[PDB]
């Protein structure tokens, strides 16, 4: 079986990356790394059968094999927002070479850098049937955490990074709403937020 | 100065029938394990008394290996049938010889990986265990695809790997 | 390439399912996997040629069939909600080197009266954000749907877009304390303020919902929660 | 131990 230490990993954009992977076979198996981008199938990132312990992969990915530690660590010099995916380590025992076995997978979230942060909380009205309000937190930074809903009735989503390819501008955003009689902007989004946002 | 060999061959059948596959194993110029396809019960059999002691899991495993090799050889003979633009009204054959030579020190001296087709040398692994030697037009294709898929290091993984240990394991029983 | 069918399916317990896998390049080894949470993905079945099978790590509940070299089928005779998962099929001309399919999301239900179509709404850009950031942000919102099996897409001028959109990776439980609670999903489409100012522009968020098939049983007061396309829509606005 | 062909051609 393959063991990947962490299922969740977060790294700033333009930073070094090491995803660890250790196997449990004494006899050295065939080693593999695979990538799963959201709403896609798995693609082989890289492979290792024998010889040079340092294996070069596509898209600047490398993998070092350690017979000593029974390791097969994936490495990349620098990460970008496009490298946000779930990474799997796979093995196949000797003799059962065409029988793969994947790890739990490490979800790699790469927090992009934003040159001009200007956090803000706005109120959006519904297109049809007005007075249906939805509060929106946006243009804040990737360093500030978005907290879950403490009241089941009110609903808050986790942060989300959108990309306007034309303007080279990415922005994080969280959405909160409630169908109750009493619900406002400063009323919600309270947890761990900057006092510098526009209302 | 010991050695080990495996000769796996496949021959296409005339008319409309499934090809014949065989796999003979040699240890120091001695047949020790054998397989055939058209036999009543297509399985691996020991050809020497020393082997019989091996557990049933070994036999079933290597038998599954043999079946996978049957399918493999089938797909490959269809492939090579396509390569040399041949019609299906003929009979051809494909041979795979893979082995290992071990010196006095016990460590691997020379690995062997050779593929031949119709009595002609098709493709062969080199002494460096990294490159390939091909002769004709259709073989260079295989060389390219295997240079990109990294075949030499897989067959090297077998040669430098299981071949040696299993060879010694057999030698200990003699 | 490797094509599997169908992309999405919703069934009931005890129902019959059959997943198809076709390859166009005649590779020999073919695989059937399922990807779950905290389990990564696990090998259901695999085949080393036409007319043959081989047991993976989790074979229970799933039978398979290899008719030809290019056609691999994963059959599911007795459906159970424990088999609600995302199924991938694979191919290989090389041990360990696999070519994965598009994916097949399947949800198995013990019950049908808990199936609800999503209610979709579009919320227009706040004028404050327009004046302050020179940008406009529309918010699509799909609520009260079950099971968690939808696909949201933004359509500007009758054409699907992927720029400036953040759709939540996975929906939210309306009642997180419950287990078979309904789900809610949000999405944001952000454009230039001058683009939303243009009243000649047509914005629309569409939710493709997968629920009861045509061959499903239904006798109730509510409208039959069939697999449907529930959409919401707004025009540009100068103001 | 017999080997698996693995690779087509």
């Amino acid at each position: 079986s393959v063991t990947q230490p962490d299922a969740r990993v977060t790294v700033s954009e333009g930073a070094s990356l090491q995803l660890r992977c250790k196997y449990s076979y004494s006899a050295t198996p065939y080693l593999f790394w695979y990538v799963q981008y959201p709403r896609q199938g798995l693609q082989m990132l890289l492979k290792y059968y024998s010889g040079d312990p340092v294996v070069q992969g596509v898209n600047g990915f490398e993998a070092e094999f350690s017979k000593s530690d029974s390791s097969f660590h994936l490495r990349k010099a620098s990460v970008h927002w496009s490298d946000s995916a779930v990474y799997f380590c796979a093995v196949s025992a000797k003799g059962t070479g065409s029988k793969l076995s994947f790890g739990k997978g490490a979800k790699l979230t790469v927090s992009p850098n934003i040159q001009n942060p200007d956090p803000a909380v706005y109120q959006l009205r519904d297109s049809k049937s007005s007075d249906k309000s939805v509060c929106l937190f946006t243009d804040f930074d990737s360093q500030t955490n978005v907290s879950q809903s403490k009241d089941s009735d009110v609903y808050i989503t986790d942060k989300c990074v959108l990309d306007m390819r034309s303007m080279d501008f990415k922005s994080n955003s969280a959405v909160a709403w409630s169908n109750k009689s009493d619900f406002a902007c400063a009323n919600a989004f309270n947890n761990s937020i900057i006092p510098e946002d526009t209302f | 100065p010991h050695s080990m060999r495996y000769y796996e061959t496949a021959t296409s059948r005339r008319g409309l029938g499934e090809p014949r596959y065989t796999s003979v194993g040699y240890v120091d110029d001695k047949e020790f394990v054998r397989f055939d396809s058209d036999a009543e019960n297509p399985r691996y059999e020991p050809q020497v008394p020393w082997m019989e002691q091996e557990g049933p899991e070994y036999w079933e495993r290597i038998t599954q290996i043999a079946k996978g090799q049957e399918q493999w050889f089938r797909v490959n003979l269809r492939t090579l049938l396509g390569y040399y633009n041949q019609s299906a009204g003929g009979t051809h054959t494909l041979q795979w010889m893979y082995g290992c030579d071990v010196g006095s020190d016990g460590r691997l001296l020379r690995g062997y990986e050779q593929f031949a087709y119709d009595g002609c040398d098709y493709i062969a692994l080199n002494e460096d265990l990294r490159t390939w030697t091909a002769a004709d037009m259709a073989a260079q294709i295989t060389r390219r695809k295997w240079e990109q898929a990294g075949a030499a290091e897989y067959y090297r993984a077998y040669l430098e790997g299981e071949c040696v240990e299993w060879l010694h394991r057999y030698l200990k029983n003699g | 390439a490797v094509t599997q069918s169908p992309r999405n399916k919703v069934t009931v317990t005890g129902g019959n399912v059959t997943l198809s896998c076709r390859q166009t390049n005649s590779h020999n080894y073919m695989y059937w996997y399922r990807q779950d949470t905290g389990h990564g993905l696990r090998l259901i079945h695999y085949s080393y040629g036409a007319g043959n099978l081989q047991i993976g790590d989790v074979p229970d509940g799933y039978k398979a069939t290899r008719t030809t070299q290019e056609d691999f089928f994963l059959l599911l005779e007795l459906a159970s909600p424990s088999q609600t998962s995302l199924y991938f099929c694979a191919s290989s001309d090389a041990p360990g080197q696999l070519y994965f399919g598009e994916g097949s999301k399947l949800t198995v239900l013990e019950d049908l009266k808990n199936v609800f179509p999503p209610e979709v709404a579009v919320f227009e850009p706040s004028e404050a954000e327009i004046s302050h950031t020179q940008k406009a942000t529309l918010v699509c919102l799909a609520t009260g749907f079950y099971p968690d099996h939808v696909e949201l897409s933004w359509w500007v001028n009758g054409k699907e877009v992927h720029s400036g959109v953040c759709t939540d990776p996975q929906p939210l439980k309306e009642q997180p304390a419950l287990n078979d609670s309904r789900y809610a999903l949000s999405s944001r489409l952000r454009v230039s303020a001058t683009f939303w100012q243009n009243p000649r522009n047509h914005f629309r968020c569409q939710v493709q919902f997968y629920g009861l098939s045509e061959n499903d049983e239904w006798t109730q007061d509510r409208a039959k929660p069939v697999t449907q396309i529930v959409s919401a829509e707004a025009w540009g606005r100068a103001d | 131990q017999p080997a698996e062909g693995g690779f087509q051609l």
